[PDB]
């Protein structure tokens, strides 16, 4: 329940400067602000900034509760792929403290941020799965990373010459008309690809050719020159008239 | 005829972006002393509409005395 | 070895064969094919290695004369089928060393040239280049006409 | 303008001027669907941090909202008319509602048609659910009307695109305009004198 969350949070805005030091509030609203706000989706590496705040804020604290705080910050660095955040923290003398094995096995998952390459990606899916379950939500996570991830190996196929069979290129990502293809149709909307596709014989044709230059800085400025004569029908009809 | 301007001068600018020096992450724990370094380097960098909605004109004056350190 | 270096054009994979198929039995000193092709397993790499040199020399001049070419006249001109064409067809220009459009329906494909949006260099070139040769024609005819004209 | 001076957003809180303001997010809302554009449109509502959480309180409104985003147009027909329903039944949008119609389709037929330069009718039936003779007097109707100008075959199953509007027909805007424009400096030229 996101408006609830958000109403105990709101609650809270006012609760940690009420009394005379929080001692930690502000902290952990700051982790809650990264969960809500991380929920609505606003910027990754803000909600993954609030994780290091509240792993600053995490020193000299029950260690269940440290080691378990791990789980979700370097899992965040999951969904990211570009925090450019990540020597930052694991590479600190702060985040090396842990030598816990529910951490050792976060510390290859932080490296496992690292990684990418779908091929290990999908290998390490099944020996973090421990860890997936762990996850605040499933879905979003590794969602917005696969299709992220779906064309970072989609533009190294297409990308070394110009044009490609659209059922063997789409072969690898095992399916071509249900999806890929009205997404890949997407790339064009999204300006990511430019190209076409055929539909027929089956063969997809990239052109990056038609610019636009001349033109617009033509009919454009006669646009506005519509407003140097009409402005100036003022002038005309009052010294005549 | 002026200069277009300017061919400016002699010496020279930059030489500072040979990297790396410091990382800003050693007061990244407190945010009681980011949130006022924030509002201080970056926004009086590039930001245009926020101050004459306010009204408050940023200072360009910076003084850096103390030292040693 | 260095005849297909320079100048390239054609030759039978085989007749090159012929050629390093004589060094395992040539010599006095075994040790270059022994190094290369007297291991099996660093034969067969170095072999399909060798193929990666004759085959893509080719496409090296290729590059340089299309235009265009059919999919079934590269097979006879590469000396293999038309699907080891398509993987030689994928892994050399995975590695971006010739630019290639390649169109399987109709079986035209070709290296380079980008869609030929060019017009100043169709332009300079005609009138720059050429018309250069055909201005200088009586700066170089009037010296002749003095040799000429003085003799006889 | 309309959503351009509804920027403000929660700036302006409630009030009873205000009405209620979820209501007034869904004012602002059916106008960035057609005048705020694609990449503006994901911008405002995701970038923008005070209107995001009023918007997925309402998971009829969100849905419609990323499901343009998402393309499909099986869940359009649908969802536009629950915010048709809105459209009919709320006071200033009875003259509005007509144009409103086909220029959400458009808006979904916009990136529709700039995705393939040949596309079948019976692929978009799939989508659609099934268009067969409904989009073939309507996407009739919008090319007659100046509307997504498009080339659709008829029993071929073929959809043409082109339409390359970036080199010829942009140039029309010049002397077009420019037309009246000299033909007014002309007449008001012979005045001078007499």
């Amino acid at each position: 329940n996101l408006p609830k969350a958000r109403a105990a949070l709101t609650s809270a805005r006012t609760t940690a400067n009420a009394i005379y030091c929080p001692p930690k509030l502000q902290a952990t609203l700051d982790m809650q602000s990264g969960i809500i706000h991380a929920a609505e989706e606003k910027d990754w590496k803000t909600a993954y900034s609030y994780f290091y705040e509240a792993f600053e804020g995490y020193d000299s604290i029950d260690s269940p509760k440290a080691i378990t705080s791990l789980k979700y910050m370097l899992l965040c660095k999951i969904m990211l792929n570009t925090p450019e955040d990540v020597q930052a923290l694991v590479s600190g003398k702060l985040a090396l403290r842990y030598a816990g094995r529910q951490t050792e096995a976060l510390k290859c998952v932080a490296q496992a941020s690292k990684n990418r390459s779908l091929a290990d990606f999908e290998k390490a899916l099944t020996d973090y799965r421990a860890e997936l379950r762990d996850d605040p939500i499933i879905s979003t996570h590794l969602a917005k990373l696969y299709d992220n991830l779906l064309e970072q190996n989609l533009i190294r196929v297409i990308e070394p010459f110009s044009r490609v069979q659209i059922e063997h290129i789409s072969s690898l990502i095992k399916l071509s008309k249900a999806d890929v293809e009205r997404k890949l149709s997407q790339m064009i909307l999204d300006k990511k690809f430019h190209g076409i596709l055929d539909q027929g014989e089956g063969v997809l044709i990239i052109f990056d050719e038609p610019p636009v230059d001349k033109t617009y800085e033509a009919a454009l400025e006669t646009i506005q020159n519509m407003s140097k004569v009409v402005d100036s029908l003022y002038n005309k009809a009052k010294k005549l008239t | 005829d002026v200069l277009p301007p300017e061919a400016d001068s002699s010496i020279m600018m930059l030489t500072s972006d040979q990297k790396p020096d410091v990382m800003y992450a050693d007061i990244g724990g407190m945010d009681i002393q980011k949130q006022e370094v924030r509002e201080a380097v970056e926004l009086p960098l590039t930001h245009f509409e926020l101050y004459k909605q306010i009204g408050i004109d940023p200072p360009r004056g910076v003084l850096m005395y103390g030292p040693p350190g | 070895l260095l005849k297909l270096f320079t100048t390239m054009e054609l030759m039978r994979w085989s007749t090159l064969v012929e050629d390093y198929g004589m060094e395992l039995r040539k010599g006095s000193l075994e040790s270059p094919a022994t190094d290369v092709f007297g291991s099996t397993e660093e034969g067969e790499k170095r072999w399909k290695d060798l193929k990666n040199r004759v085959v893509e020399h080719n496409i090296r001049i290729m590059a340089k004369y299309y235009t265009r070419i059919t999919m079934k006249r590269m097979a006879q001109l590469l000396d293999l089928s038309v699907d080891e064409s398509e993987a030689f067809l994928s892994n050399l220009v995975v590695n971006k060393t010739i630019f290639a459009k390649v169109d399987r329906l109709a079986g035209i494909i070709n290296f380079q040239r980008p869609k030929d949006p060019n017009n100043l260099l169709n332009d300079w070139s005609q009138k720059l280049n050429s018309l250069m040769s055909l201005v200088n024609k009586t700066t170089h005819l009037i010296a002749k006409e003095e040799m000429i004209h003085n003799l006889q | 303008q309309a959503a351009e001076l509804f920027l403000d957003t929660v700036s302006t809180f409630t009030s009873y001027e205000l009405m209620d303001y979820k209501t007034f997010v869904t004012y602002t809302v059916y106008v960035s669907m057609i005048a705020l554009e694609r990449p503006d449109l994901r911008e405002k509502v995701i970038k923008g941090a005070e209107i995001l959480e009023v918007l997925h309180s309402l998971p009829a409104v969100r849905q419609y909202l990323f499901s343009l985003y998402e393309c499909r147009y099986s869940v359009f027909f649908q969802s536009l008319a629950v915010v048709e329903q809105e459209m009919k039944k709320d006071w200033l949008f009875a003259p509005h509602y007509r144009y409103y119609v086909r220029e959400m389709r458009i808006h979904a037929y916009s990136q529709l048609l700039e995705s393939y330069r040949s596309l079948t009718l019976g692929y978009m039936a799939e989508a659609f659910g099934v268009g067969v003779e409904f989009i073939d007097q309507e996407l009739s109707r919008f090319i007659a009307a100046g509307r997504l100008h498009c080339k659709i075959d008829k029993v071929n199953e073929i959809v043409e695109t082109n339409r390359p509007d970036s080199k010829n027909w942009q140039y029309q805007e010049t002397i077009k305009k420019g037309d009246l424009l000299l033909n007014r400096v002309q007449k008001l030229s012979r005045v001078i004198n007499m």
